[PDB]
RNA sequence: GUUUGACCUCAAAUCAGGUAGGAGUACCCGCUGAACUUAUAUCAAUAAGCGGAGGAAAAGAAACCAACCGGGAUUGCCUUAGUAACGCGAGUGAAGCGGCAAAAGCUCAAAUUUGAAAUCUGGUACCUUCGGUGCCCGAGUUGUAAUUUGGAGAGGG
RNA sequence: GUUCUUUGUAAAGUGCCUUCGAAGAGUCGAGUUGUUUGGGAAUGCAGCUCUAAGUGGGUGGUUCCAUCUAAAGCUAA
RNA sequence: AUGGUGAA
């Protein structure tokens, strides 16, 4: 019942193809239906119909910057709807303060082991020497994050 | 109210998506319905459709192999702008040049960056561009009336219209980014400020007769580039 | 481990063995040019190439004046590991890491190391205020045993470390460096050379189809003459 | 179990061959529809304001595929091993065989659709190349031949 | 890569563009279908019932009719003819040829465009809107674009 | 009739010379069980065991010849 | 006979 098949007829090559059938001139000419089509495009465009590429690649160029060009002018009264709260101002955070708002090192010590968020005071002042001694600080990114998460996450 | 979910299920968009169209809208919660049911409405979600379709067809693009047809289809892509958002959250300049206070603070941080894998150099470059403008309109008006060095930095009063916005700028010294803070988030604020300021600036420019935007002075730009080397012409 | 396969091993191999020939052969050239042996000799003056953005070619001489260079490696070529005597360059630059950057002083012993390392990083003067944005931007500072490689924070730190030679802010480091002073070699060895965040720095649909653009970008910006007189290629550092 | 002409497919080619024969068919991706739009609205603009060689590419469809073979002019020809009407599809290796046209079985005819721009294509065959890959081709011919006729002789064998 | 994306399949959307129900029913096209009535034959491939469209419907250009000096789509009338044929009783019962009315022939499958899926559905902006152009997306290579149905037909000079 | 457009090495028809030159399978048919006709070759239609070739096959009369090319579809009178 | 109606 199962046996293997055999190749009586494909164990000789075929030598020669099938059917002669002469080839075509456009196998060796270039395509006649790209000519009609380039043709088609050529009539197009000379009809202003379609806008050559570069022509599209200048006008692209002078737009896409005409953005900003306008007056937008020339919304809270809702009962519902309430105001975003601004900051307070500043809270005597001066780099050169007076030497009382130098916090001694023992009320420093409770600001910096008391949790974070629920600080009275998000610095220390410091009484620089110079103007050129003032370092820098990296906890502005916190506060502006945190004043972004507020802006969106306050239950009015 | 509505709950988070729930208002995301009756949107029906992912939810770094809607928090994104949150953001932009200000909405607040736990949500409102009414609130909820009119965003629904905003062409964001559309572009919003049409990004996560691009993206699914783009992955397509170049996991079937075809270089070509990916940046064909970057290249026809547009994003979405803010500009009709703004005017619906802000009917009224002087309501813009009032809120302004945040968009400058965000700014002026985002400006002294560093770039990063998480925000782009581009956009960094933007900011600057942007505080460098509000900086030489500024000067050029002479507005500083408040000056305050502090540990956070210096904080500025610039009295636009008489408004007084108060905004502060960190120093040039190098921040060590921490990890908790989540720079998704900021990007949509970022993105927001900068399309409001780049509007408040044309309207500023246009109401002192300045033209907007300037070029840059080249041979400052090698040497002292920043607020001095942003010239700016009347006409 | 994973298996390894044949080809990348031979591709490595026969990589490996062109960089090392190109290597010798610059070596011995420049080993002659030093001796004043120029009479058999493709070329005995030294030249400078910068390229700009479209892009526009320009061959210069090197003169002996000193000059200020900035250098961020490039990683490649892909497939070539980085044979002892690139290895010995690299080592003492402390710029193997990727992305890394540093300044250095251009004179003539350093023009044979430069051109040894032509490939492997990208080299340019960058104006006064590249350089000021670069170090204002990113900068290290070691600190107290001393594990710690905390940034640069503070002013007084810059007193603490060197003190002596007035170096007392950060502007006193971004002027020694641009300009030629004398604790400029100091100062850089000191300065813990910055780590330049990578372009692309992302991995996605669009950041994908962005780092195939940017590394096609990269074969028709920067080429790999392997001559034995290739000249120095440099590019536009103030982009970056 | 399955007649012998079943299973003669799954017997495809090696990890690297397959490989191999992929890389080299990408650099004959015939243009898309957008390439193909692009290269005519430039030669229309050519000349509107006022001789390229035959162009390289790899023939694909079954009806043509199939006309191209029993003429002797193809010489590479890759065959999907997942074609729901299999009949489609069962007649080829034979009939490759009698013509003595080299033919491989590749897993997969998305794979052979991705190399053509086509979600599906059931065979991808190659008819001319250039000069430059005549030597890679028929190398990559004699490996195809090595690891398919002679490695699976008896593909045609044991049910 | 303990990971992504494709092909194929299966489902959801109060998503967008579409259609069938039913009525009427003299005629038509198919299924189904008895008895009275008269000596398997016969009422009768009828009545009723079921399904499907129209102004007509079906059929229609021979695997035809013929044995002739051959005719040449189908359709309806006369004629063939109350003949052949069947039952050999009762009865049933055609068709070629001939004349008339009207006459139009065509559309696919099957052999490679492969020097260019050149085909088409849908969305969008306009216009001269029972539609046309540009762009976009998708269907298609398991075949949409040229030609051909032996009455031939195709590649070249 | 009046016209505005034509379009492009674009399309079509005839005679001659050369080279090729493809036709529909659970289909015909046989077998068997029911229906139809007044139809003697139940042809035609209906279930099913079986199921073919391409100088082939169907339909007929005479030891050869006569006609056609089924298993696809459209068409007003 | 066909097609339907009702029902200690």
């Amino acid at each position: 019942p199962y046996e293997p098949l055999i190749d009586w007829f494909t164990r000789h090559e075929e030598v020669m193809p099938l059917t002669a059938v002469p080839e075509p001139k456009r196998r060796f000419v270039p395509s006649k239906n790209e000519a009609k089509r380039v043709m088609k495009i050529v009539r197009a465009i000379r009809e202003g119909r379609i806008i050559p590429p570069k022509k599209l690649k200048e006008m692209k160029e002078k737009e896409k910057i005409e953005n900003y060009q306008y007056d937008l002018w020339g919304n809270d009264h809702v009962m519902h709807l309430r105001a975003p709260k601004l900051p307070p101002p500043t809270n005597e955070e001066s780099y050169n303060p007076p030497e009382e708002y130098l916090l001694s090192p023992e009320e420093k010590e409770a600001w910096e082991n008391t949790e974070y968020s629920e600080r009275e005071r998000n610095f220390i002042p410091q009484k620089y020497s110079a103007l050129r001694k003032v370092p820098g600080y990296g906890e502005s990114i916190r506060e502006r994050f945190e004043r972004s998460l507020d802006l969106y996450l306050a239950p009015r | 109210f509505i709950t988070r979910s729930q208002a995301v299920r009756k949107l029906q968009v992912s939810l770094a998506d809607f928090r994104r169209l949150c953001i932009f809208k200000g909405i607040y919660p736990f949500y409102y319905a009414k609130d909820i049911q009119y965003l629904m409405h905003e062409p964001v979600l559309a572009k919003f459709r049409e990004h996560k379709t691009f993206a699914r067809k783009l992955t397509r693009a170049l996991g079937r192999g075809e270089v070509s047809s990916a940046k064909r289809l970057e290249e026809n892509r547009d994003s979405y702008t803010l500009d009709h958002i703004i005017k619906e959250r802000y009917p009224s300049f002087p309501d813009a040049i009032r809120d302004i206070d945040d968009a400058l603070n965000m700014l002026f941080l985002f400006s002294n960056l560093p770039s990063t894998n998480q925000v782009s150099s581009k956009i960094i470059n933007d900011a600057q561009k942007i505080c460098n403008q509000w900086l030489a309109y500024v000067a050029k008006e002479r507005l500083v009336r408040k000056v305050f060095v502090s540990i956070k930095g210096v904080y500025y009063q610039a009295n636009i219209k008489g408004e007084e916005v108060r905004w502060l700028v960190p120093f040039k010294f190098p921040e060590n980014i921490p990890s908790d803070v989540d720079f998704r988030i900021m990007l949509t604020f970022l993105e927001f400020y900068s399309t409001l300021l780049h509007f408040v600036l044309y309207k500023l420019y246009t109401d002192s007769g300045l033209i907007y935007p300037p070029k840059l002075d080249l041979k400052k730009d090698k040497i002292i580039s920043g607020l001095s080397s942003y010239i700016l012409e009347s006409r | 481990n994973k298996f390894v396969r044949a080809e990348s091993i031979v591709a490595k191999t026969l990589a490996t063995s062109r960089e090392k020939e190109r290597i010798k052969r610059v070596s011995i050239l420049e080993d002659k040019k030093a001796k004043n042996e120029t009479q058999h000799i493709a070329s005995g003056k030294d030249f400078i190439l910068k390229i700009t953005e479209g892009l526009i070619r320009e061959k210069t001489t090197y003169d002996g004046k000193p000059a200020l260079l900035f250098i961020v490696r490039v990683r490649g070529p892909l497939a070539v590991n980085i044979p002892n005597k690139a290895f010995k360059i690299l080592s003492l630059l402390r710029l193997v890491e990727t992305n890394t950057g540093v300044f250095v002083k251009l004179t003539k012993n350093v023009y044979p190391l430069l051109k040894v390392i032509a490939p492997y990083v990208v080299i340019g003067k960058p104006s006064l205020s590249s350089i000021r944005s670069l170090i204002q931007k990113r900068g290290r500072i070691i600190y107290k045993a001393e594990p710690h490689e905390i940034v640069l924070n503070d002013n007084n730190i810059v007193e603490e470390q060197l003190g002596d030679h007035g170096i007392i802010c950060v502007e006193d480091i971004i002027h020694e460096i641009a300009t030629m002073g004398e604790s400029f070699s100091v100062c850089n060895f000191f300065l813990q050379p910055f780590k330049l965040n990578r372009e692309v720095s992302g991995f996605g649909s669009l950041n994908r189809l962005r780092k195939i653009k940017q590394r096609e970008a990269e074969s028709r910006t920067r080429q790999f003459s392997n001559a034995a007189t290739a000249p120095v290629i440099e590019v536009d550092i103030d982009s970056l | 179990k399955v007649p012998p002409t079943i299973a003669q497919f799954q017997y495809t080619l090696d990890r690297n061959t397959a490989a191999e024969t992929f890389k080299l068919f990408n650099k004959y991706r015939p243009e898309t529809a957008a390439e193909k739009k692009e290269r005519l609205t430039k030669e229309a603009a050519a000349v509107a304001e006022g001789a390229s060689p035959k162009p390289y590419a790899v023939k694909y469809g079954l009806n043509h595929v199939v006309a191209l073979i029993e003429n002797k002019k193809a010489k590479l020809v890759l065959i999907a091993n997942d074609v729901d009407p299999i009949e489609l599809v069962v007649f080829l290796p034979a009939l490759c065989k009698k013509m003595g046209v080299p033919y491989a079985i590749v897993k997969g005819k998305a794979r052979l659709g991705t190399l053509v721009n086509q979600k599906t294509s059931a065979v991808a065959a190659l008819t001319e190349v250039r000069a430059e890959d005549e030597a890679a081709l028929a190398k990559l011919v004699s490996t195809i031949d090595a690891n398919f006729a002679d490695k699976y002789d008896e593909v045609k064998k044991h049910w």
